[PDB]
């Protein structure tokens, strides 16, 4: 309903296991005597900021790290208070996608980074480095198909790459410097002119987005594509012989994907804020809590390490798991957004030609203030 | 709102089939239609003068979004649409009943889409939208 | 009163609801 004290109520998105949760709630419920109601109102992320202290958010929401720096900013979250030993149930990296101004403002609970997917039909052997892939097309455009397609629109699809030999988007012990931005540094330049020399030599075509890219290697007329497990949905639909593995290197360094952290945050309002951590730790945050969200619609992989060695027996679970801790965690703060569009335009222009890497990454290194 | 903007100017696109920036009567009649309407010519040219504020026979996206703004009684709006989707006047709207209406318009969802519409439309459970929880969902925005 | 362009309007926003949706699960548009 409206927050009462003595009771809980949770804001999840739509898409998630919120049945699931549902269930973790009703544990809780027979256990104590404390009703919990489980809601998904649409633009939840946005309705927050509205109504948090009016008494008409919730006690506790869930929903991707990013947006809860903005939120701490503002006062709308708790600092959240759990023991040394409740944190090391959590992969460390995890712990630093919930931080700002070095307090602890949410509950990790699942992970999500890009991968490499790949026709295993078209490539039995996926390529381990980025500068194989060149060779590859050759030999696939020879038998009507092509080496890979992924969205080129977005720079969070293309910034794996720009950032493998060095690129990042502000420096991180346990804050942002917005005085720090990588992204004119080499590393960037060789990543976003290796990416550009791709669509050269026709290898990429630079008008590919999400639908373009998603259609070919669904219908088998590319070798690879590079998606989220939000993806994998639709190729099981399209049956195309798929498997999911680590991105490929560049010049010998990983690629480094943004990590997405799906946190339970505590609203700054609440009169429930030690029963939330209660129904948040050693509820939700265990084998059988996570299981329950899982089974109403599956988390990828999980912050929890137990949980998570279970369900990497999926080598897709272990491909998004190992493309995330070799990843770069999404800045929480709000110059994102400077970054982001600035990001976006750089590649564009240097992709669409007339435009030097060099030229569009030192404005784009601008571009974020 | 510029959120909403964008809201409406994919709004505007159902009707633009073309998109040429201009919605006929023509395009009009064919999103009725395809809604299992039947109205006449006449009903549609009124239906476009009532909007249009140039005189030329057509809705621009200015005139369109003037319009939107212009709000007592959408409630009878949203009946008329869970009774389109409710064809069978049975009270729920089944995923049967979604994806009928979505493909008449040219609206392309997976099965697993109108599923997963379905679902978290469904706040009781019982797998079919009622009146009260499509309200919940129209009123959002 | 523009009656029915707005309840197709009102019809067309369980699509347009999902959609802006999915492409924010999708990281996209
Ligand atoms: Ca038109
Ligand atoms: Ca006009
Ligand atoms: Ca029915
Ligand atoms: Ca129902």
């Amino acid at each position: 309903m409206k927050i009462e004290e003595g009771k809980l109520v949770i804001w999840i998105n739509g898409d998630k296991g919120y049945n699931g949760l549902a269930e973790v709630g009703k544990k809780f419920e027979k256990d104590t005597g404390i009703k919990v109601t489980v809601e998904h109102p649409d633009k939840l992320e946005e309705k927050f900021p509205q109504v948090a202290a009016t008494g008409d958010g919730p006690d506790i929401i869930f929903w991707a790290h990013d947006r809860f720096g903005g939120y701490a900013q503002s006062g709308l979250l708790a600092e959240i208070t759990p023991a040394a030993a409740f944190q090391d149930k959590l992969y460390p990296f995890t712990w630093d996608a919930v931080r700002y101004n070095g307090k602890l403002i949410a509950y990790p609970i699942a992970v999500e980074a890009l991968s490499l997917i790949y026709n295993k039909d078209l490539l039995p052997n996926p390529p381990k480095t980025w500068e194989e892939i060149p060779a590859l097309d050759k030999e696939l455009k020879a038998k009507g198909k092509s080496a890979l397609m992924f969205n080129l629109q977005e720079p969070y699809f293309t910034w794996p790459l720009i950032a493998a030999d060095g690129g990042y988007a502000f420096k991180y012990a346990g804050k942002y410097d917005i005085k720090d931005v990588g992204v004119d540094n080499a590393g960037a330049k060789a990543g976003l002119t290796f990416l550009v020399d791709l669509i050269k030599n026709k290898h990429m075509n630079a008008d590919t987005d999400y639908s373009i890219a998603e259609a070919a290697f669904n219908k088998g007329e590319t070798a690879m594509t590079i998606n989220g497990p939000w993806a994998w949905s639709n190729i099981d639909t399209s049956a195309v012989n798929y498997g999911v593995t680590v991105l490929p290197t560049f010049k010998g360094q990983p690629s480094k994907p943004f990590v997405g952290v799906l946190s339970a945050g505590i609203n700054a309002a609440s009169p429930n804020k030690e029963l939330a951590k209660e129904f948040l730790e050693n509820y939700l945050l265990t084998d059988e809590g996570l299981e329950a969200v899982n089974k109403d619609k599956p988390l990828g992989a999980v912050a929890l390490k137990s949980y998570e060695e279970e369900l990497a027996k999926d080598p897709r679970i272990a491909a998004t798991m190992e493309n995330a801790q070799k990843g770069e965690i999404m800045p929480n703060i709000p110059q994102m957004s400077a970054f982001w569009y600035a990001v976006r335009t750089a590649v564009i222009n240097a992709a669409s030609g007339r435009q030097t890497v060099d030229a569009a990454l030192a404005a784009a290194q601008t571009n974020a203030a | 709102t510029e959120e909403q903007i964008a809201e409406f100017k994919e709004a505007f696109s159902l009707f633009d089939k073309d998109g040429d920036g201009t919605i006929t009567t023509k395009e009009l009649g064919t999103v009725m239609r395809s809604l299992g309407q039947n109205p006449t010519e006449a009903e549609l040219q009124d239906m476009i003068n009532e909007v249009d504020a140039d005189g030329n026979g057509t809705i621009d996206f200015p005139e369109f979004l003037t319009m939107m703004a212009r709000d007592t009684d959408s409630e009878e709006e949203i009946r008329e649409a869970f009774r389109v989707f409710d064809k069978d006047g049975n009270g729920f709207i089944s995923a049967a009943e979604l994806r009928h209406v979505m493909t008449n318009l040219g609206e392309k969802l997976t099965d697993e889409e109108v599923d997963e519409m379905i679902r978290e439309a469904d706040i009781d459970g019982d797998g079919q939208v009622n009146y009260e929880e499509f309200v919940t969902m129209m009123t959002s925005k | 009163d523009e009656n029915a362009i707005r309840a197709a309007i009102f019809i067309q926003k369980w699509y347009r609801r999902h959609q802006a949706r999915r492409e924010m699960l999708e990281h996209h548009h």
